[PDB]
């Protein structure tokens, strides 16, 4: 349900193949109360796609698969409305720890 | 004397007190839940602080410097010159003077006659059990709850990374196979308004816990082992701590950061005897509250003298318009 | 009969059974501990002649008393309404009465606190005198601690109810005799207070594998042709 | 005399009565299993509660501080002035007073005029018995059950790591082969809305356990074995030993903790005579449980002083407005 | 309403590849809109780049880009008109902000 294409992203912002270790963002994720704080940290992890495609693009292995725009629209029509917090957390902690699996990326 | 503070400080860009150690990568700052209200019931969020133990250390270095000007330094615990807090670890019997001279820990009374860190600040024993409860404590340093209610959380948190330049002597910026160190490591800097609150029990000082009393002449006449000019210098030593406390002095990583601190507002009580607990300011309610508290224990047969820093209190009851943290621990020091 | 029924709401309550370090909290409060809890009241309310020199001796003679005025020995019981658990802490239960120690002996002690919202305790009363019905009312309120002193209750109701001869499962306890004659539970609670009276007792509260504690439950025994009624909802009790 | 508080209180960021952690170095703070609904569910929760023994030593703190500025404060045992209170035992039939005086335990009439820590926490002599329960009694600190049923997931409980450096003498230091001390431990920090509830029969102090009155005149006078000028200075210290209990001065780690403390509300019920404790604090609906259980009381003749903190409790009982607990203690230190 | 996708896939072509105009400062400032007039302003900076991403998609062999019509334009006046709220305005914003980085096929 447009959960691993964008967790496995979000992955890609900790996996240690991938040396930048972008750890604060997946924190905001994990730790938002309400709408506007969860996309703003959404929109920091995508916004760091240029760096990811040229750091993997430098190294030889397969490049990242950026969230496509289909399911972009997905995350604002469900999330328009969570009201309120507690239904909100069950997704911003499970994006949270999609982002942690291991998501072999670079063979 | 028995003192209490209370009050907010303003503070951004401080990494003090993280969780991460210099060498592994990605420094984290600590972080602490606390419970709000949000126009609804109660909620917990988790937001950057201060561990009182950060607080206390700090206290005990400030006293440290203030009391080796005093011509009673030399009656001072070696490690406390070194600003080492570990009083008398496990598995030691005795301890070293600042002037080399040995002191056996099997009475409380010489070790708080000769040692002044181990007297204000407390000391354990394990090896012969030797106790002394600290005469500071201090709390954490927790972002005021109005605050967090007012920022919806943006989580007040910057990760900013940064490098050496370790490069080896030809100029060439080698790899891990050629033993540079050029890396990167992130540390998270916090801000926002935050709250503090400090006790002081420098009544007791230089008397031991286990015989407070004598009564030479069938009165409870106080047990100072030590000579009364001591002890007195002792308490304006602890007092003088605060200057570097409320002044940027109390956080980790100084030399890169030294926190930008302001002290927003704050209120003093001390009645030389015993006074009830101030509310801690990370509430939003605490100067009420702190109010009504002055107000009932000087009805009841309290001494309290109160002195306030930007807070009108109750404009009715004898409050001190302080104007800094440094004129209020001249004032506290002049009822010595 | 005018039988007492009283509803005490308590966080915990720590009366155990007799074994060294370890004090096991009773599942159920034994009778020992409710009878005595309102022979409290007896001494404390009307000192007129149920105190006397000794506290012993006063507590001995109000014991005595609050017995000859039961049905039987083995009466009073409690109804577990609200589910049971059993915590353990680790206090500083300083032990200094067994030989040796002296007085500067601490040491780690562990002691068992049930935790129960509330509970329903039937004191049964016989042909009581309205004049002493009147304090005994009042005495059926200010139960404050049960066993331990740190286990405050807090008495939020008590009345006089007739059973008037209902037909209902069993919730209240009730001593393993007429349970025989009719997820097993059986007890030993002193029936009455040692002072310087063994009996056998049944226990009201199964296992549920519900979660990872196991906590305990109703069991509700086969019909009892007496019952008592509360708030329109009747249960089982038993009477000899 | 007789008095019942019951309240909740905010206290967040403390480590006050943890499993100590003498033999490793993790330091776990208490826990308690606790029962509650789920909307048709009895689910079961983990979650901290400070005991009451800690409540009982702190009051015996704050009461043996404030009877030593009193005049009358010499009775006291030498265990009292360094906050001890073991009180005696098997091996020991002898009390040491503050001066050193020496007291026999023959009676409890002699045990309370010499000493004050004996007459209001009690006692126990296993030489002759003579045993005399705590007249000040204290439940278990819970968080409401309404906080349990609002929060359901979140830990609210922080593990907090701390170090002790060690510099060596020049500026080395070590792990565990140098001999020094360098260590890493860690420490259990919780918060959340707590509840409280103490029992105070002060109206006892003084008079002997096995004599409640002496009726020797055909009156029931009360059996006073002491002056009543430091009985009603016992009443004092007790009652103002309050004070430094709703602050923050309850529990552990104080020098590094002193948890960030606010009384949020509170109900009092005082009395001359023989009263019930009201509810506890840890039940969503004990405001209702109050007024009933007071209206109830007061239907059967009995003379009730309410005060209230931050809770209506009705408009038909007169209860009495309550800025802070300090102005509690004064309008009880009234009688 | 319609009209946020629409403006996103214009605010794609600031920072996809294959278009030389990598254009983040523009995109930024649009996501951290504190008030309505800088979101506006931000908006208009980056409309003013619609001749030369439109010449030089035509100019590398790819689909003229989908500049917004009057009618988007039309909507977020209104929108920024009625919303006086910071609270809305930054969510607003951000829903605008989010849809410059995705996987578009710009050029097939």
């Amino acid at each position: 349900g447009w959960i691993r294409n964008i967790g496995r992203y979000l992955s890609y912002l900790v996996d240690d193949t991938f040396e930048e270790y972008a750890y604060d963002v997946v924190d905001g994720i994990a730790k938002a109360r309400t709408q506007e704080e969860l996309l703003e940290g959404v929109y920091k992890a995508l916004r760091l796609a240029p760096k990811l495609k040229k750091k993997a693009e430098s190294k030889g292995c397969p490049p990242p698969r950026i969230p496509s725009p289909e399911d972009i629209e997905a995350l604002e029509e469900k999330v328009e409305q969570l009201s309120n917090p507690k239904d909100l957390r069950k997704l911003a902690v499970s994006l949270a720890l999609w982002a942690f699996a291991s998501w072999n990326n670079c063979p | 004397m028995y003192v209490r503070i209370s009050g907010r400080i303003r503070l951004n860009a401080h990494s003090l007190n993280a969780q991460g150690g210099g060498g592994t990568n990605y420094i984290e700052i600590t972080k602490t839940k606390v419970t709000v209200r949000t126009e609804n019931g109660w909620t917990v969020v988790e937001v950057p602080a201060i561990t009182g133990n950060m607080l206390k250390h700090w206290h005990f270095v400030g006293f440290v410097d203030y009391f080796k000007t005093t011509p009673y330094g030399v009656n001072l615990t070696e490690r406390a010159l070194r600003y080492n807090g570990t009083r008398f670890g496990q598995g030691e019997t005795t301890a070293t003077k600042a002037n080399g001279a040995t002191v056996q820990l099997n009475d409380e009374a010489t070790i708080i006659k000769e040692l002044a860190d181990a007297d204000v600040h407390g000391f354990l024993a394990p090896k012969t059990g030797r106790r002394r409860v600290s005469l500071v404590k201090a709390s954490f340093i927790l972002p005021t709850e109005d605050f967090i209610k007012e920022v919806e959380g943006e989580r007040l948190i910057t990760a900013i990374k940064h490098n050496r330049v370790d490069v080896d002597e030809k100029g060439a910026i080698g790899s891990s196979k050629e033993g540079t160190a050029q890396m990167l490591f992130s540390r998270e800097y916090a801000t926002g308004l935050y709250g503090f609150s400090i006790v002081l029990d420098l009544g007791l000082v230089g008397i031991p816990q286990g015989l407070p009393v004598k009564f030479e002449e069938n009165q409870p006449r106080p047990n100072i082992v030590i000579d009364p000019n001591e002890r007195k210098a002792r308490i304006e030593s602890a007092l003088k701590a605060l200057i570097p406390m409320l002044s940027g002095y109390i956080g980790a990583n100084l030399a890169r950061s030294f926190p930008v601190f302001k002290v927003e507002e704050l209120v003093a009580i001390a009645s030389e005897g015993p006074i009830p607990a101030l509310v801690h300011g990370f509430y939003e309610d605490y100067i009420e509250a702190n109010r009504s508290i002055i107000k009932n224990a000087r009805a009841l047969g309290f001494n309290i003298e109160v002195f306030t820093y930007n807070v009108d209190l109750g404009e009715d009851i004898e409050a001190t318009k302080v104007s800094s943290v440094e004129e209020l621990v001249a004032n506290l020091v002049k009822m010595v | 009969m005018d039988i007492l029924l009283v509803c005490l709401r308590f966080p915990f309550f720590s009366v155990a059974k007799r074994s060294y370090q370890v004090r096991t909290s009773f599942l159920l409060p034994p009778p020992s501990a409710l009878k005595g809890a309102l022979a409290k009241g007896l001494i404390l309310l009307k000192p007129e002649k149920y105190a006397s020199s000794s506290l012993d001796e006063a507590a001995l003679k109000a014991i005595k008393e609050i017995e000859s005025k039961l049905v039987d020995i083995k009466a009073v019981s409690v109804a577990p309404l609200s589910p049971l658990i059993r915590n353990a802490f680790l206090l500083k239960r300083l032990r200094n009465l067994e030989s040796g120690s002296n007085a500067e002996k601490s040491d780690a002690m562990r002691r068992e606190y049930t935790f129960t919202r509330e509970l329903l305790v039937a004191y049964i009363f016989k042909n009581l005198t309205q004049e002493e019905k009147n304090l005994y009312l009042k005495a059926a309120m200010l139960i404050d601690v049960i066993g331990d002193t740190e286990s405050l209750a807090t008495p939020v109701w008590a009345s006089f109810v007739k059973p008037e001869d209902k037909k209902a499962p069993l919730a209240f306890s009730a001593p393993y005799t007429e349970i025989y004659s009719l997820r097993m539970y059986i007890e030993k609670m002193r029936v009455s207070p040692e002072y310087s009276q063994e009996e056998i007792f049944y226990l009201p509260i199964e296992e549920r594998r519900y979660k990872r504690i196991v906590y305990y439950a109703r069991i509700y025994p086969p019909e009892v042709e007496k019952a008592l009624t509360v708030d329109g909802e009747v249960l089982g009790i038993w009477i000899p």
